[PDB]
């Protein structure tokens, strides 16, 4: 139900652990704030629109970059909060905190700049994106910027050095207690990766296994975009082993990227296992078991991100894979709860 | 863990 | 409903992690094997069942410290991950995994001795002692024993640095971005405080703020204690405070204790943590006290009306001068 769901939705958001999460990630936040300060020449003296204010600081970073006036727009009863943040900062008579969707706001005029932080887990987990294209079209004028202006979808086949550990605790077991269980790892990898759902975890180069490549891009300025969207986002990759190793499928991460503005130099927040840690973590998608590979073995395949039929804010992840000589594989997933 | 969980 | 629910909560361990918890957990696997192998000399040679036995560690314990048989009962479907355990360690002529709810299955014969990790969150989250209450009633022989035999619960109020620091996020907003966002404290107070979610968290000894106090203790073997846990079981307490501090609330936890052969495995936060962690129950905002600042209440554990395996406590208390207050907590999902 739409009332339900979408209701629900903005009401997780009126809790503070939420965004708590994403304020104290600083390679988050810190990104906004400076790929806000990047775009000062464009901003200075002129109007923006944050979709999805939350508690506001992204809207106040506007400010502070020189902004004129700001429309802090959101739907969760975290608006309140919002307006007593931009009150304690000096700035309510240029940031205008309003509650509601933006789908629905009526600004009083259209804006020289939309400011948003809308991006999930596997970039498109809950279904925001819509939102701010709905609002680039309602309410940006030509030629006005948008921050960030794309994102970019990455997948590496990844050996989860964590999960490893996991499936191997079992045969560890007779070492430490005297009762052999090394049994128990079959039912183990079941349990961990014969189940569908995406699992939310932080890796590090040592699960990389291949170079990355990034599978899809979504400029926001597109006016095909929105249909990509309902449609399915991804692509088709390819990619060579570095070495031996047991693969346990697949990393997908995103990176999004302000423009650069008067330095000319672009401004990319990554979510990539080979960078700093954020909220994101990455979204691993796990075959039904282990597939050993070796330097040099190719996996190739196709990735789409769906929003769920039951559910439009669940991400859903396509996969159809090939490891090596092995026969072509599909597995659907969806987001963990 | 729980963005967007709602 | 009542078969429905049971199915669930049966098949809530038919998945691996929960066991790799609990096994993983060295303080308390250690403890359950040394409380078995310190009574060989009452389980050579006599019978044992192992009311849910899980993947069966517990079940080979038994039979390295001497005992003859073990019956090893389970109602999820890890009871078949068992039956391959007990194969694996060549132990299927005397380990004998039979699958379903302890208070249906058949035994071959009445037992010399019964082990169980039945413990939840809080001790009594899961209501799985009447499981084995019911089980020691049916199946015990006269005089036999019961691993562990009793379970003592403790109670301490606390100062959480790790709410402490949730709390103080917002004030330290300002240093990080340039943004004041101070005026966050206040509702970040009302939702991490203000609901009525026993919390399952683990402190230190850093977070308590006066002696801890025996409020309940279990003998296993007690007549009428399934009645008592519908009742409600618990107990008054009094303390007095170390030093200043935010008083937060109140932690809950348990110890139980096997006949020596005596051997407690704690879940106290002065002692080694285990995956039970402890059952914190958070006033709705903190609370300034001082050194020998005097703190009474009574604390009620009880199954929830909703549910009869979630935990419910019931909460009165009297810090200092302030009046008595009330909270009723139940079991976080």
């Amino acid at each position: 139900t739409k009332s339900e769901r979408d209701q629900l939705y903005y009401e997780c958001y009126s809790d503070v652990s939420v965004h708590e999460e994403m304020i104290a990630d600083q390679v988050r936040t810190e990104a906004y704030r400076l790929g806000i300060l990047k775009n000062w020449a464009a901003l200075r003296g002129k109007t923006v629109l944050d979709v999805g204010a939350g508690t506001g600081i992204l809207s106040i970073f506007c400010a502070q970059a020189g902004a004129r006036r700001v429309y802090a727009v959101e739907a969760s009863a975290i608006w309140q909060q919002a307006r007593e943040v931009v009150r304690l900062n000096g700035l309510e008579d240029r940031v205008h905190v309003l509650p509601g969707p933006v789908e629905t706001v009526e600004l009083p005029e259209r804006v020289d700049a939309i400011v948003s932080e809308w991006m999930g887990y596997g970039l498109l987990h809950e279904s925001m994106l819509s939102s701010v294209l709905h609002a680039r079209t309602k309410w940006l004028k030509e030629g006005g910027l948008l921050l960030p202006a794309s994102a970019e979808l990455f997948v590496a086949p990844i050996s989860d050095q964590m999960l490893e550990w996991r499936l191997g605790f079992w045969s560890q077991v007779k070492q430490h207690y005297g009762v052999d269980m090394s049994c128990m790892e079959s039912f183990a990898t079941r349990c961990l990766m014969g189940h569908s759902e995406i699992v939310v975890q932080d890796l590090s180069g040592e699960d990389v296994l291949a170079r990355p490549q990034r599978f899809a891009q979504l400029e926001l300025a597109r006016a095909g975009l929105e249909q990509e969207l309902e449609a399915g986002v991804g692509g088709r990759f390819r990619c060579s082993c570095y070495g031996s190793a047991p693969l346990h499928g697949f990393a997908v991460w995103f990176q999004v990227t302000f423009p650069g503005g008067d330095s000319e130099k672009p401004l990319v927040l990554s979510t990539s296992p080979l960078h700093p840690a954020t909220h994101w973590k990455q979204a691993l998608l796990y075959l039904n078991e282990p597939v050993p590979v070796e330097q040099d073995t190719d996996i190739s395949g196709e990735i789409t991100l769906l929003p769920s039929p039951d559910n439009p804010r669940r991400l859903r992840i396509l996969l159809r894979y090939k490891v090596g000589d092995h026969e072509e594989k599909t597995k659907d997933f969806a987001m963990e709860d | 863990s729980g963005x967007g969980k709602g």
